[PDB]
């Protein structure tokens, strides 16, 4: 009704009563979340062990 | 939703200086474009000769 | 009479006090009969570990659905007993629960906020209902292409880091969302030293400090594992995401580069750069006489429906660029013109454009801070980001230090010869290839 | 409480229209854009009726009947 | 503490008001009683193009000079319009107020109104009407005003599609010379002293002196309008006539709309204290929202209910809301809910005069209507001096009066006015 | 008829474009010296004193 955190400025701007305080739609139910299909999923791994120093014993 | 749209890993394609997702960029970026423009520069020297 | 600097000097100072818990209690007093009192918490979607991605958003949903002290809608009735407005938001880095009210009800509203801080009852039927509501509003937010492009830009600009994930999280995380992980998130991310209680308007700092010592005493003060949660830096990635769907009438394209962050002062200079380019949409009434060259070219050649420029900052990182909606048949040309303007600011920034951008930045900085609510937001985000409320006189002193030489130096530092992040949505066939955009990010004539 | 637009609470920007000739420093919420919509077809102009004799017969007196032919032009009767 | 607001009634009828806020930025606006109330059927859409002609060429300042001069100093020029009055407001740094007032008064007193400029501007007004009709509340309130009034308030905010390409410069000049006269001007300024405003008003705005062309006198006709456009939601607005502005019955109707539900208070709230939301929520199980509409002008007002519901359940929502208002009109209300509605109304007005632009809008409106300023404490005392019998009488006036219903959506299950 | 190009903004633009134009003139001079093998210049460069 008064302010909504938006407009790409990281700030509150002026917004309507139906947009700042009712951000959900008036649809009865949520419809669907369709999946994403792909050729072949890539591998994910990290590497942060590194090594140590060298010397006697 | 559009929040399901997720970029897969490129770790089998990235350079060695940007493999870590924890350290920041913009420290080794100038070295990377220095290497690439050095390759471009020596090619242009050769074709100019 | 008074000048601008004297008028900015006459603005009252924000009083800041501390608690034994670590709470930051800050207040700005004006002569208004209303006030805005809010709680800002340093816990966004950046603090999640990819298995609790929608946790803070779902807490924002359940925060107003009853507590242990006030079970259910009676809490809501209390906010409607005094005619108060109860608002909240969640970002990728901050969470805020704020109430606009009068001043005479200034005690109880603080107590109400304290309830939402630390006694949020999480009933399982409320979990299922808010799960349905979250799915409904994500499928509603899919319609707004601007938010989709914003999330695409964040996903492709910070890949593999906790800054790529959305505030609301994926749908599957909403489906399998339990209560134990919400309790864990509330325990480990709602602690006292990461909280600012900010008040703006007809308030007294001593009364607000007494109310925070009464109600907001002993919030957590304990990490519960002796493990302080921190924020690692997020790697910027020059990349490109293109969502092609030709059935949409218009295309939205955002191009960004890596920003400096919050504490790096050249932000202010970069604001002037945005003030040179500005914003435009079709409802404006300037015609071909607009001061911005991009806006004048877009009006004259009928290129874009709208464009805007953004400088979004997070903890030692950020995005800096432009976002435009236009038809398909102009997209490439718009990109060209936009890139030209950036290189103009890298090469030939003149003094008159710098003075106009400084005036626009002064107007924006003061005109934003009207009313109690944006002042309270400024106080909370200033104590969370900079650690202090930066006064408007210091903003005026920082603006006055900018000439054209340091502006083109900063623009050459951040814009020139850099890899951008491109997010497109719609009929984006004529959106140029990434090699063309990366070539357009520098000039052969310099 | 005067200022009718501010007196009506939720219907403040519905009862009043605000535009600008010079853009502000603050960027407006919901910038908005006209989608490329369709266009009406172009038809040849019809005869005006600026005398009383030409208006004779132009008034409807029967239920309206449409007719679509294949190689006959589509007609309508009043 | 800033200085008090101070007024001056000039001999040409102009009312100037100034408050020295010592603000970093000053906002200065001129309020003119020249809305769409004053258009007859032969000049429809003239106020819309006059609203969009705030940057055309004037004497002493061209379009290039106006745009490049306001845009260089960082300030802005905007114009707002209800159905009864317009407001041209500039704002900017206090070191720029001289050229800002020069630009504002040159725009609002003597526009040249050249032919090629309005020929360029008509496509812009078409685009403006399209953007404004992208939502659903604007079209249904526009049709509600079309059917609620038979004259002088059925003229819309936006130019009709048949008039596009037909407004000439001559009728713009005619509208300006009739309705931009000095007896109906309120020049208000926040952040500027009374000496500067007084000297500019006496030096520049002695061009017109008359009262101007008035005498609209809107009348009520009632009825209904249906817009089958196939949306899955159904919007409905059912109103009736009500008292004008500046009366105790207007305060009674404001207390009545804040009792029945006058907008949300909590983000994604359940609307616990709204009576209409209570009745529909105890009756239905679908997403909806029901609010109370009140638009009280200087001679007449419209009060009613506004529902957005499903297509298959619009009838039960509208019937539940109407039966709730009928229950309120019979006397089924408690004093605690009336006290809560009074507190909500007081807080709503005080939040409405919070920011500088809403405060300046209030200053200009009260300066136009009354010539002076009532302090907000007197307005709160006038709110507090309303009995619940006045609320019952206002609800009884709404129920027992003829109605105006505007409906949009899939109206197969939407009831007509005879079935309510 | 170039009196349009007299002003402080054009002077600042030209002042910004002096060093880039000077560097491009240096590139053109070095390119014309190298591609023509001018004896007035390569006899002064210490390394290239072998072909003359």
């Amino acid at each position: 009704m008064y302010y909504k955190f938006s407009s790409f400025t990281q700030k509150l701007a002026g917004a309507w009563a139906s947009e700042a305080y009712t951000p959900q739609g008036l649809k009865p139910v949520s419809t669907e979340a369709p999946p994403i299909i792909f050729a072949t999923p890539t591998k994910l791994t990290s590497s942060v062990t590194a090594y140590d120093y060298s010397g006697k014993n | 939703s559009h929040t399901d749209v997720k970029v897969p890993d490129f770790s089998d394609y990235r350079r060695a200086e940007v493999l870590d997702s924890t350290k920041s960029s913009k420290e080794s970026s100038e070295a990377r474009k220095g290497f690439s423009y050095l390759v471009t520069a020596t090619t242009t020297v050769g074709v100019a000769y | 009479t008074a000048t601008f600097a004297q008028a900015l000097q006459s603005v009252p100072e924000t009083q800041v006090s501390i608690l034994d818990n670590g709470l930051r209690v800050a207040s700005e007093q004006s002569s208004h009969a209303t006030c805005t009192v809010g709680v800002w918490i340093d816990a966004g979607s950046r603090y999640e570990t990819e298995k609790n991605n929608g946790a803070g958003y779902f807490l924002e949903h359940l925060a107003f659905k009853g507590t242990k002290n006030r079970p259910g809608n009676a809490l809501e009735k209390e906010v409607e007993s005094i005619g108060a407005h109860l608002n909240a938001y969640s970002t990728r880095e901050h969470t805020a629960y704020l109430i606009k009210a009068l001043s005479k009800d200034l005690p109880k509203v603080v107590e109400l906020l304290a309830d939402i801080v630390q006694n949020s009852s999480l009933e399982d039927s409320q979990i299922e209902k808010e799960r349905d509501v979250i799915l409904r509003e994500m499928q509603e937010n899919d319609a707004s292409m601007q938010n989709v492009v914003f999330d695409y830009l964040h996903a492709t600009a910070f890949q593999g880091t906790p800054l790529a994930q959305a505030v609301e999280g994926p749908s599957e995380n909403v489906r399998r969302l339990s209560r134990t992980d919400l309790t864990d998130y509330l325990n480990r991310h709602y602690k006292a030293p990461r909280m600012v209680l900010a008040a703006a308007g007809g308030v007294e700092h001593q009364q607000l400090l007494d109310l925070a010592q009464k109600h907001l005493s002993s919030v957590s003060r304990v990490y519960e594992e002796d493990a302080v949660p921190g924020l690692t830096p997020c790697r910027f990635t020059g990349s490109e995401i293109r969502h092609r769907d030709d059935a949409l009438p218009l295309a939205h394209v955002a191009i960004a580069v890596e920003g400096p962050g919050w504490a790096n002062p050249d932000n202010v200079t970069l604001q002037v750069a945005n003030a040179i380019i500005g914003h435009y949409d079709c409802t404006y009434g300037g015609g071909v006489h607009l001061s911005s060259p991009l806006a004048s070219v877009a009006v004259a050649n009928k290129l874009c429906q709208s464009f805007q420029t953004f400088n979004i900052s997070y903890s030692d990182t950020g995005l800096l660029g432009a976002h435009f909606v236009c038809d398909a048949m102009s997209i490439d040309d718009m990109v060209f013109f936009l890139q030209g303007q950036w290189m103009r600011l890298c090469t030939s920034a003149t003094e008159s454009e710098v003075t106009r951008g400084k005036n626009i930045l002064r107007n924006a900085l003061v005109s934003h801070l009207d009313g109690t609510t944006p002042v309270c937001e400024d106080i909370g985000r200033s104590l969370l980001t900079y650690g202090r409320r930066i006064p408007l006189a210091e903003w005026e002193s920082r603006i006055q230090e900018v000439d054209a030489q340091m502006l083109r130096d900063i623009c050459s530092k951040y814009f020139y010869d850099q890899c951008p992040a491109v997010a497109g949505y719609g009929p984006i066939e004529q959106l140029p290839d990434y090699n063309r955009i990366r070539s357009g990010m520098f000039w052969l004539r310099f | 409480m005067l200022s009718v637009a501010a007196r009506s609470g939720p219907f403040a920007p519905v009862l009043s229209a605000t535009s600008r000739g010079v853009a502000g420093a603050l960027r407006p919420l919901l910038q908005g854009a006209v989608p490329a919509a369709s266009e009406p077809p172009v038809l040849d102009v019809k005869r005006p009726f600026l005398c009383r004799e030409s208006l004779s017969g132009q008034a409807a007196a029967r239920p309206l009947v449409a007719t679509v032919g294949l190689n006959v032009p589509a007609s309508v009767r009043f | 503490q800033p200085q008090d607001l101070e007024f001056t009634k000039l001999p040409n009828g102009l009312v100037i008001a100034s408050l020295e806020n010592y603000a970093p930025l000053s906002r200065i606006g001129l309020f003119v009683k020249a809305g769409s109330r004053y258009e007859d059927s032969n000049n429809l859409g003239t106020s819309h193009l006059l609203r969009l002609a705030s940057s055309l060429t004037t004497k002493g300042a061209s379009s290039f000079k106006i745009t490049r001069g306001i845009e260089a100093v960082g300030g802005k020029l905007s114009v707002t319009a209800t159905r009864e009055n317009m407001a041209y407001t500039v704002e900017g740094i206090r070191s720029d107020i001289e050229i800002l007032m020069e630009f504002l008064l040159n725009v609002t007193t003597a526009p040249e109104f050249r032919r090629w400029e309005v020929a360029a501007l008509r496509s812009q007004l078409k685009i403006d009407k399209a953007v404004a009709f992208q939502n659903s509340q604007t079209r249904i309130i526009e049709n509600l005003h079309d059917v609620a009034y038979k004259n002088a308030l059925a003229n819309p905010l936006y130019c009709p599609d048949y008039r596009m390409g037909k407004i000439t410069s001559e009728e713009l000049h005619y509208f300006v010379q009739n309705h931009f006269t000095s007896a109906r001007m309120a020049l208000v300024g926040l952040g500027v002293s009374h000496s500067v405003l007084k000297q500019v008003a006496e030096q520049f705005l002695n061009m017109r002196g008359g009262l101007g062309l008035a005498g609209a006198k809107a009348k009520y006709r009632g009825g209904e309008i249906r817009e089958q456009n196939g949306d899955n939601l159904v919007h409905a607005a059912i109103v009736a006539e009500s008292a004008a502005i500046g009366n105790a019955e207007a305060n009674a109707f404001s207390v009545l709309q804040h009792l029945l539900g006058a907008g949300p208070h909590i983000k994604r709230g359940n609307n616990t204290t709204s009576l209409l939301s209570q009745s529909v929520a105890k009756g239905s199980h679908q997403p909806f929202d029901v609010s109370a509409f009140n638009a009280s002008y200087s001679d007449s007002g419209l009060f009613g209910i506004y529902t957005i519901s499903q297509a298959a359940a619009a009838g039960e929502v509208i019937n539940a809301a109407y039966n709730q208002v009928k229950a309120v009109a019979q006397g089924n209300l408690s004093s605690a809910d009336v006290q809560a509605a009074k507190n909500k109304l007081k807080a709503g007005y005080l939040m409405s005069v919070e920011t500088s632009e809403g405060f300046l809008s209030e200053i200009g409106s009260q300066a136009l209507a009354a010539g002076s300023y009532m302090p907000p404490s007197t307005v709160l005392q006038q709110i507090d001096s309303v009995a619940d019998a006045d609320v019952v009488k206002a609800a009884k006036k709404f129920v027992s009066g003829k109605k105006s219903m505007a409906a949009s959506g899939n109206l197969g299950h939407t009831p007509f006015l005879d079935e309510l | 008829m170039l009196s349009r190009f007299l002003g402080p903004r054009y002077r600042e633009l030209a002042r910004n474009w002096i060093p880039t134009a000077g560097m491009w003139g240096t590139v053109g001079a070095v390119g014309l010296v190298w591609a023509t093998d001018w004896r007035l210049i390569l006899d002064w460069v210490p390394y290239i004193n072998g072909k003359f």
